């Protein structure tokens, strides 16, 4: 059929498999449905509507733009980065196809391409390892853009690359008064404090996300990690299983795909269920019920 | 007939360990070196010395590290022993948890890359946080599929060296070859058993003075270097001897008795402890009980067991928060 | 008994030299350390090794340098086997034009300061520009009036090590324990002697390549290290072996034959040359002729003598101007 | 430099002892041999073995055992260690009827001749019944008077060699370097302390049999050879090892712990006993207590003391009668 | 691992050889002992040593020396290296041939029953006349059909020790580790090569007198020992060290260079001569030429090769 042909033609340099069980490309004007679905909450199926609209227009420059960000928000970092790369090779001049291709690139701890992605992002800018040239070009220490969100608020990923969890904390704390409304940006200073111990004082910002976006699934993951680091197993497990439960909403009986992207999540209930000696779930709970 | 990998050379402990291993290796051996940077430079230096039969191999790597390096997965072909010495230099402001947080991922990746091709091999972790870095390797081996409890060791002989050297000075004319040490490798999880040594003891009120100095010597060394160094020369020698013991046991030329941080399958309730073992042709072949102890050593092992237990729990509950 | 005191052994080659010396010195010996910076760290590291009969003493030095350091004068009591390893670790920033007048000044300061209080002692030079700095030490010792031609050694065993390693690989499985090398320790001065060793020596065409590789092997180590590092491990091993030979022959337990940069004293037209000598309990006992050599080593030795004469002339000229 | 003279070299023990001592002495030493019959035959045999540094001297005596042979006086000059191994063959000695009488005079004459000219030497008694032979030597030394209790060693190391081998056979995977032995050197005056060694021990039923096996060990070899000699290939090794320990201790290169028949000045109720001791540069430095023991070892030590108290008395009664 | 067996370790030289053997063998290696009489006593005496990791096995013969002892063929079931030391002493009252007249018998029998069950084993003949016993052993091995040219060594290391000690005595304090000696293992057949060693040398007369002293050592030893006995200890020393060089060579732990009485196998005239060889994991691996020699050494070598050819011709028949 025409839909099947669309699927094999997508199965290309633009592979992005995304098992076809969603009836949203059947719905007309999917772009509007996509923008209206996340206007309140639940970016999960909003990312699905973005997939639906982006599936039949390969040349749509802005289709991949929000799709990459919303697929990075929902913790599925794997297919989102290759989708963003395919977006980048089409129009290789945009901050969105480079900023989200740099910070999310470090979640896999691939320090190689992150530096060149940062270089590409800083390219437009109309006005103990390699580091040196990239960091010097970045700098911009109150040179002519004091309190510049995209630069001053950002670039903490560079600090996170060097595992220097002392300068990043301040570089993010005194970077949120400007543009003081972005739940995703909160995560940027929500985990960098957690990674340097200090679990309690990094907890509040997590609830801060719930102040504006009570639909995030990565904030719940981060707070479960922090609680597990604090060895408070029971409610940590309860809240993380709530996080997986909220990760899939609606089309869930048919909303599954390759079932590898939600692997680490379906691993983190492990490494904890063996600490309170209950077990009894182990490999038996393999059906993701 | 013996091939040894020194993964993590071209650096601190690694260079001295390789230099010491070049001399004591038996005839017909093969030494392989690896590092992200500097491997060819040291391979072109160790090959200019004499001695027949020893052959040196090396493999460089991409300057920005990448998972599952193609060079390492090809250099790991036909290797019997894997020494893992790859960490971070002791910067002043790193506390005690940042070092573990930065070393756990490196250890996991290196173990995965090495064991993905050659499962039947011994491991000789000498990273630094021995109490916590061994469970990570155990978990990686568990999830991969191949994991032998008899072929996984953690080097902790430096405590024995320190205890012997400190007990040989206050009892001059008398010399003893070795002193047992039980527990872990940290400030509090070390207890030297001084009631199992032949000869008279130098009374109390000084035995306790030596016992705490044994634990504090590491911080003493760190302070002596103006806060910008660590014990590297002494730590290198404590690894070369253990590696030689393992190699000789594997070849069948000896059956040594060593104290190593190894899994205690059964016996003690703590999953991991440093207790005497006897090596052989298949790694550890016979574990040994701790033995009789006095009433003043019973008030330290109880705390050591708890601290080791919580360290193992912390090492096994390692997770990464996504930014 | 013996009180070997390495001078400047706190960086690169010195640390490895100290580590190798510690683990092989005879019972009842003394090891002393001194450097401008970093000496306490090495002393702390070396003071936790389980060796009986070895006592470690260390000094320090005002960070900005200072001629005739009073602290160093407090360490040269009873030392017999003074070892100078005070080599400047320069970089490719600027070439060999300089680094001579600085190393020569360092040698003139250190040798004079050490010998002003401990006359009856050996002096093994291991600084870089050997052919020129050995006469510097000779002139410095003669200035006071305590010159002893029998105790002034220049380490040149690295060339023998390299020649043996390069000749044991092209003639497998036949092996030899040593290979004689004459001339000097630099550039086109090295003259290996492959004719007077047992065995069916190979063809001349490949022998030319082998000898050229032996001559030029200095550059390849620097080239392989991105032009940054240098051969700092092999030199430490060679120095350790030579000073161990000297120590064991000084106590009367051996009378071995070695090659070194020594004063000829009327046995050759050249003032200084690398010729075989047999040691003893008073220094150098007997001196041997070169022996029968083939028809091309004549020209090679002539060129080596021609270069060495100019090198010694430059060295002698430098010392006279320096006060 | 040290001179190690052996008394008796043409016997079944002297030849093997000299052969073992020749290849283990340090460089620049001297070996001396003496026997009434056959000394040149064994002296000329050891002058062809490749060993640089060692020199050999010898002297023979008249066929009739004339007391105070002038050959011994000439040979014994500058001697630092004296080994007394010269006993009549046990083939015609029956069972301690005349063997004790004949053997107690030869050792007395030998020690009287040796100690007259050189009074500063260490005596290692190896002959038959050491228990009574040692007090005879002590009285012979004290008659004229040069006696020094710090230099009088009775070789009792064979029992340790026998005891160490037996344990390692039952417990194959585990190996122990040595096992302490207390008491005397006879059939029933031997108490091997198995309770002071590392590792678990077998049950009491088998341990009792093993302990009894050590006590009756000499007669097994005698009955195996059907009365054609005795154990001569093991006493030689034991004497060689003990002599090497004494020589190294005197030279200053080692300070070992040994178990030997010694004179208890103010430690135990018995005058002479086999208890642990530490050597130095002046013979015995400081004696050591036996240490904790179990209940059965207590009664075994009691019985051994009860026998040795009259074993010494018999030798004392034999002495004090000539003069 | 390896299994070194000594055939006749109950005489004067056998007792002093097994003791040195059980002091250097690597961990996990047996040591078999066989003799007509006295074997149980030596086995019991040597079993009490404290060295761990070495086991001792013994076999007992019969007082009447019957041929092809069924006990001996049971002991040699897993032996890797065979050393033959059995023979008769050098008591006065007979020339060489008379001694030969008996020795050539025994050497055959001992090399016949052993090779019948362990064909792939090394051989380390020590029984002196040497010059003539090695061809006899080769002929006996050819009879069965298993004769490997790469595993047949005649011990000749004693002359090397004598020559190097004699030259070290006259060159104090200069010391050398060894000196090459070729030609054979008897009187005039022995030829040192003193012009292939480092350092200067004395005048011609001294060299001649030291060369004379090297090849007459046995006579002076037996003279200093009255008329009884022989060179017991020395023959038991060089006989042990050489064996060690073989053992390591069979485990890959060394690649020694030794001088021994071997088969030329297409080389300088006489089939057997003492020439340098390179050992390995499969017996003899590479033979080497003798090398440059002085003019007098050429005539000495010619005389030696003539004498050794006469000796091998005499010993090749024994019929």
């Amino acid at each position: 059929a025409e839909a099947q042909e669309q699927l094999q033609r997508v199965q290309n340099e633009t592979n992005y498999p995304f098992e076809p069980n969603n009836p949203y490309m059947y719905h007309d004007k999917p772009m509007e449905e996509g923008i209206a679905m996340l206007q309140l909450a639940n970016m999960a199926e909003a990312a699905l509507a973005f997939e639906a609209v982006c599936q039949k227009e390969p040349e749509n420059v802005e289709a991949w733009r929000r799709l990459g960000t919303t697929q990075a928000e929902n913790e599925k970092d794997c297919l989102a980065i290759i989708a963003l790369n395919h977006a980048r090779m089409l129009d290789p001049k945009d901050i969105a196809v480079h900023a989200a291709l740099a910070v999310s690139h470090t979640n896999e701890h691939n320090v190689g391409a992150a530096l060149q992605s940062l270089r590409s992002w800083l390219l437009s800018q109309p006005q103990p390892s390699e580091y040196r040239d990239c960091c010097t070009l970045l700098y911009a220490a109150v040179e002519m853009n004091p309190n510049d969100p995209q630069l001053h608020a950002s670039l903490g990923v560079l600090h996170n690359l060097s595992h220097r969890f002392d300068e990043a904390a301040k570089n993010f704390r005194r970077a949120v008064e400007l543009r003081p409304d972005d739940a995703h940006m909160w995560n940027k200073l929500g985990a960098t404090l957690a990674n340097g111990n200090r679990p309690q004082e990094a907890l509040e910002a997590y609830n801060r996300a719930l102040d504006i976006n009570p639909g995030y699934v990565r904030v719940m993951y981060n707070m479960a990690v922090s609680y597990s680091n604090m060895a408070q197993y029971p409610l940590a497990a309860k809240h993380i299983t709530r996080a997986i439960a909220l990760q899939a909403g609606g089309t869930n009986p048919q909303g599954e795909g390759s079932r590898i992207a939600t692997r680490g999540l379906w691993d983190l209930l492990r490494m904890t269920l063996n600490l309170m000696d209950r077990s009894d779930l182990v490999e038996a709970s393999w059906q993701q019920d | 007939m013996v091939n040894v990998a020194v993964i993590g050379a071209a650096g601190g402990i690694g260079q001295s360990l390789s230099l010491l291993l070049l001399r004591e290796l038996p005839f017909g051996s093969t030494l392989s070196l690896y590092d992200v940077v500097g491997a060819p430079g040291v391979a072109a230096d160790l090959s200019h010395i004499d001695r027949a039969g020893i052959t040196v191999k090396h493999a460089a790597g991409k300057l920005p590290p990448v998972p599952r390096d193609p060079a390492l997965t090809e250099l790991a072909e036909g290797v019997d022993v894997f020494v893992i010495v790859a960490g971070v230099p002791r910067k002043p402001g790193m506390t005690r948890d940042d070092l573990f947080n930065v070393n756990a991922g490196i250890v996991m990746d290196l173990v995965l890359t090495c064991a993905s091709v050659s499962p039947n091999a011994c491991f000789c972790i000498v990273t630094n946080p021995v109490n916590s870095t061994t469970p990570i390797a155990a978990q990686t081996l568990r999830k991969i599929g191949v994991y032998n409890k008899n072929k996984l060791l953690g080097v902790s002989l430096l405590d024995g060296l320190r205890a012997t050297r400190f007990i040989n000075n206050a009892r001059h004319p008398l010399v003893v070859p070795y002193v047992p040490v039980v527990g872990g490798h940290s400030d509090v999880t070390i207890v030297p058993l001084y009631s199992q040594i032949p000869g008279p003891l130098p009374d109390e009120s000084t035995l306790k003075e030596i016992r705490k100095r044994v634990q504090v010597a590491g911080t003493e060394v760190v302070k002596a270097k103006a806060g910008r160094g660590s014990a590297t020369l002494s730590m290198a020698e404590a690894g070369a001897r253990f590696t030689m013991h393992v190699v000789k046991a594997l070849m069948g030329l000896d059956t040594p008795m060593v104290y190593a941080y190894v899994d205690t399958d059964g016996e003690h309730e703590c999953p991991f402890l440093a207790m005497p073992v006897v090596l052989g042709k298949n790694g550890i072949e016979r574990r040994l009980p701790i033995g009789p102890i006095t009433t003043v050593e019973k008030e330290m092992l109880e705390e050591a067991v708890g601290v080791v237990k919580k360290n193992i729990a912390k090492g096994e509950t390692f997770a990464r928060s996504k930014l």
